[PDB]
């Protein structure tokens, strides 16, 4: 909850999912 | 129906 | 979800499945916002034109799921509802304005690698991120075309300028809604669809690398039609009601 929005298998291990970069690239 | 049955406990 | 992809494992650990006890069937999507609160669309629970009015006892929440139909032993958790809370100005008569509801679980759910809450936006994140062209992600076990998937589906969609949203439909759209999707000319496509209802539209903040729930799958005309866009409940706009519910009945 204070840890909201950080996924155990991605953000917390510093792994990226296969298409999250597409979101980033849109934040123009 | 298409669904696997969940434990009766639920 | 149409023209989406299979989710990765643990990619959407806030994804919730709203499940009917009898006959056991998917009802809707939903999302985990704390260890005891689930967010969904009001129309998932109340929709008089179709004789829909579910009570607590009719439903279960299934969290940490991946497979639509299988019971995911040792992974998913299945929770009971203590109480349902529907927006008191939810407009089911005309346009699904304020299409939002809260569900309080009987017992706190245990977080795991597959079960984790999403954040709700503050005004500055909302202002920074809810911009035409910025993409969000929508997830669901809904139909694949205007027929169901084996696992959770995912699709990334750009937020659409309000004038284009309005000009795409005859429905009256409000400030409590936003629309997302590709235009006919952009080439690519994808949409939410029936069964994706109440599921989250999320964005990853580039400021602090956390996932925020900006919308709720609410409505559309067909699914993935050229010239049409999916409509989403504007979570930040109804934030005050959310806090209030969780403060009062927390
Ligand atoms: N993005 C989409 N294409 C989309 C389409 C349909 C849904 C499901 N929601 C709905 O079906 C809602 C509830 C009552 C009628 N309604 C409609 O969409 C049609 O009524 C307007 C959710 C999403
Ligand atoms: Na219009
Ligand atoms: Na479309």
């Amino acid at each position: 909850e204070a840890d909201c929005g950080l996924r155990p298998l991605f953000e917390k291990k510093s792994l990226e999912d296969k298409t999250e970069r597409e979101l980033l690239e849109s934040y123009i | 129906g298409d669904f696997e049955e969940i434990p009766e406990e639920y | 979800i149409v023209e989406g992809s299979d989710a990765e494992i643990g990619m959407s650990p806030w994804q919730v499945m709203l499940f009917r006890k009898s006959p056991q069937e998917l009802l809707c999507g939903a999302s985990l916002i704390s260890d005891r609160w689930v967010l969904t669309a009001a129309h998932c629970l109340l929709y008089p034109p179709w004789d829909k009015n579910f009570t607590e006892n009719d439903l279960l929440v299934r969290i940490g799921k991946h497979s639509r139909t299988r019971y995911e032993r040792n992974i998913e958790k299945i929770s009971m509802l203590e109480k349902i809370y529907i927006h008191p100005r939810y407009n089911w008569r005309e346009n699904l304005d304020r299409d939002i509801a809260l569900m309080k679980l009987k017992k706190p759910v245990a977080f795991s690698d597959y079960i984790h809450p999403v954040c709700l936006p503050d005004r500055e994140t909302a202002a920074s991120l809810l911009q035409a062209g910025y993409k969000g992600r929508v997830t669901g076990w809904g139909n694949l075309k205007e027929g169901q998937p084996s696992v959770l589906q995912v699709v990334n969609l750009p937020i659409v300028e309000r004038p284009v949203c309005k000009d795409s439909t005859r429905i009256r759209i409000t400030d409590n809604m936003f629309c997302a999707g590709y235009k006919p000319d952009e080439g690519k496509r994808g949409d939410a669809c029936e069964g994706d209802s109440g599921g989250p539209f999320v964005m990853k903040s580039p400021f602090n690398n956390r996932w925020y729930q900006m919308g709720i799958v609410s409505w559309g005309e067909g699914c993935d039609r050229d010239g049409k866009y999916g409509f989403y409940t504007h979570v930040f706009r109804l934030k005050k009601w959310i806090q209030k519910v969780i403060d009062q009945f927390g």
